[PDB]
């Protein structure tokens, strides 16, 4: 007789299920997150690479 | 369950796309920019 | 009957699991590799930006 | 040959903790942002 093997292991499965969905969901809200910062600082460094060639053009004239 | 199972599939495929934004943006790499004024 | 629906409900489950696993060893795979870009952007940026540095302070000369 | 219930709940575990830690490394890495050095050479 399986049926008991079959509710147990349904059982295991399910708690897997919801303990992955669990840290699923808070690790896309961290991901998110991430997409702003990585963005505030591309466009930091663009503007520090810009006033830079613009300081290096400028002492290169002198 | 399933609202279990459908509560899943949709987690990974907001994992996917999360992904898939935080992998695209880096497409576009200070790399490729003109440094040549450095030499 | 209490077997038949329990075996269904044992495959389903298993295949949400299979597939859930597949997309984390891609993602998690996708997420290494990204990491690696992440830090040798970071090393060529430090790079330049270190470089820019020594041009201007040797230019003030 | 088709993985036990048992085999399919730890890949499952293994495979979550793989991604927390590969998701919180991302986050703290570039967290040492270049925004905390020192740019004043540039003035």
């Amino acid at each position: 007789e399986t049926l008991q093997r079959c509710l147990e292991e349904n059982q295991e499965l399910r708690d897997a299920i919801r303990q992955s969905n669990q840290i699923l969901r808070e690790r896309c809200e961290e991901l998110l997150h991430f997409q702003a910062s990585q963005r505030e600082e591309k466009e930091f460094l663009m503007c520090k690479f810009q006033e830079a060639r613009k300081l290096v053009e400028r002492l290169g004239l002198e | 369950s399933e609202e279990l199972v459908a509560e899943a599939h949709n987690l990974c495929t907001l994992l996917e796309n999360a992904i898939q934004d935080t992998v695209r943006e880096q497409g576009n790499s200070m790399m490729n920019l003109d440094w040549s004024w450095l030499t």
